[PDB]
């Protein structure tokens, strides 16, 4: 009863999407 | 660069020699990096057209400038990416994982990360188009090392993509369809594909304990337990996340993490200068003393008290509040000897020294601690001890002080703890 699942905000993730420069 | 208008003027002339110069020049604009114009490529009506190009099997080079072109307006915002799905090309991007060219199958797969990585919903969507099973088949041979690198890298972010978000979670068919392929990368020796398979392992261990289960069934903790270890931080910090993940599971979960010697990697990760792996590190060592007392003994035995104890004494204020919950937990499971050892080791002080902070909920979860502590106290009979102890190093001023605390927890346990022990 004492497990805590992972919280996380927007800020500190980071992005899921990645465009191709070259 | 071409300008937009010439752009359109190209795509629209029915000349396929004229269209593929102008999608390259399309190509190139939404490559560049500052402010590629996405919106005024959509406003102009050239997805469709793209999507189209896509199609051109006798055409291999619009194929790929189409899909170069979508997979940047792809990579933008939510909308950006709505227009791209809008358009018609997740079938499109499908077929061409088909495509006998490496590069035109790399560059669908690159694409349908973007949409799959938008949110739960394309991620859905593109499962439902019948992704999987093409994407799996590009994986399949025998010994990963013969494919290109990049290639192997953008697969595995692509599939780390269909492993990520909630609400909802991705089906648990398509988890199992992708599970034996991520394990598999997850065993490859290139530190982009380790970094991309251990934060899809950590995705799909971020939920229920069933879907931890799903995963640890299949034998990854000693994999994860060596990934901790290794020198590169991208590594290092999801292999952390997915071990920390899992010992928020099942105390039967918890064991194969302890098992498989991961409490052996936490001096190091308990010290480690990156703060968020401190942090990290020291949530994970939280939930695992919320475990059985056997498990706290075993954080015993690896000697990860005194590390605790410094955590608490000097780090980032955030992972000093995991430091906290890790003791409170500790002292809530562990047995009087285990507690005693606790006081043995020094954390009375820094415990104290944190009833200083401006933030409620650590100053409830010390008041806890305290209690706990006091109630090991009371059956060894030496309460006065350690009210003796907390008053030395200054405890029992800050504690008369939150009596006049605003928060009713706070106010209430430090007023029981005056009366009964001081």
């Amino acid at each position: 009863s004492g497990k805590r699942k992972l919280i996380t905000s927007e800020e500190e993730r980071d992005p899921a999407k990645r465009g191709r420069k070259s | 660069n071409w300008s937009v208008e010439d752009i359109v003027k190209g795509i629209n002339s029915n000349n396929l020699e004229s269209q593929l110069q102008a999608t390259q020049a399309a190509r190139k604009l939404l490559s560049r990096e500052k402010q590629p114009p996405i919106d005024n490529i959509i406003r102009a009506g050239l997805i469709p057209k793209f999507v189209s190009f896509l199609g051109k099997t006798d055409c291999s080079p619009i194929q790929f400038e189409s899909a170069w072109a979508l997979t940047n307006i792809a990579s933008g915002t939510s909308e950006q990416t709505k227009a791209v799905v809008d358009g018609g090309a997740i079938p499109a991007f499908i077929s061409l994982l088909a495509s006998p060219h490496a590069h035109i199958s790399e560059q669908a797969v690159w694409a349908l990360g973007n949409i799959a990585g938008d949110g739960s919903a394309f991620r859905d969507l593109v499962i439902k188009h019948g992704a999987i099973d093409p994407l799996l088949a590009l994986l399949a041979v025998p010994d990963l090392s013969t494919l290109a690198c990049g290639y192997l890298r953008n697969l595995t972010w692509t599939l780390s993509n269909l492993c990520r978000n909630k609400n909802p979670a991705p089906p648990l068919d398509a988890v199992e369809q992708i599970l034996p392929t991520l394990v598999r990368l997850l065993h490859h020796n290139d530190p982009e594909v380790l970094a991309d398979s251990c934060w899809a392992i950590s995705y799909l261990t971020d939920g229920p304990n069933e879907r931890i289960e799903m995963v640890v069934k299949k034998g990854v903790v000693p994999q994860l337990v060596k990934l901790l270890g290794a020198t590169e931080l991208p590594i290092v910090t999801p292999a952390l996340r997915a071990i920390g993940n899992i010992v928020t599971g099942t105390d039967e979960q918890t064991q194969k993490v302890i098992d498989a010697g991961a409490l052996a990697v936490f001096p190091s990760l308990l010290t480690n200068p990156k703060t968020n792996i401190q942090k990290e590190a020291t949530w994970t060592m939280s939930n695992i003393t919320a475990g059985r007392q056997d498990q706290i003994q075993q954080v015993v035995n690896h000697g990860l008290v005194p590390f605790l104890v410094g955590v608490l004494s000097k780090a980032d204020f955030k992972t000093q509040k995991e430091a906290a919950w890790a003791i409170t937990n500790y002292t809530s499971g562990g047995t009087v000897e285990q507690i005693v050892y606790l006081v043995h080791c020094g954390i009375i002080e820094p415990l104290m020294n944190l009833l200083s902070a401006k933030d409620t909920k650590i100053i409830q979860v010390i008041l806890d601690a305290i209690s706990n502590i006091f109630q090991a106290a009371e059956k060894l009979g030496e309460t006065e001890k350690l009210s003796i102890m907390i008053e030395e190093c200054g405890g029992l001023d800050k504690i008369e002080a939150l009596q006049r605390h605003e928060n009713e927890s706070v106010y209430k346990a430090s007023l029981n703890l005056i009366e009964k022990y001081f």
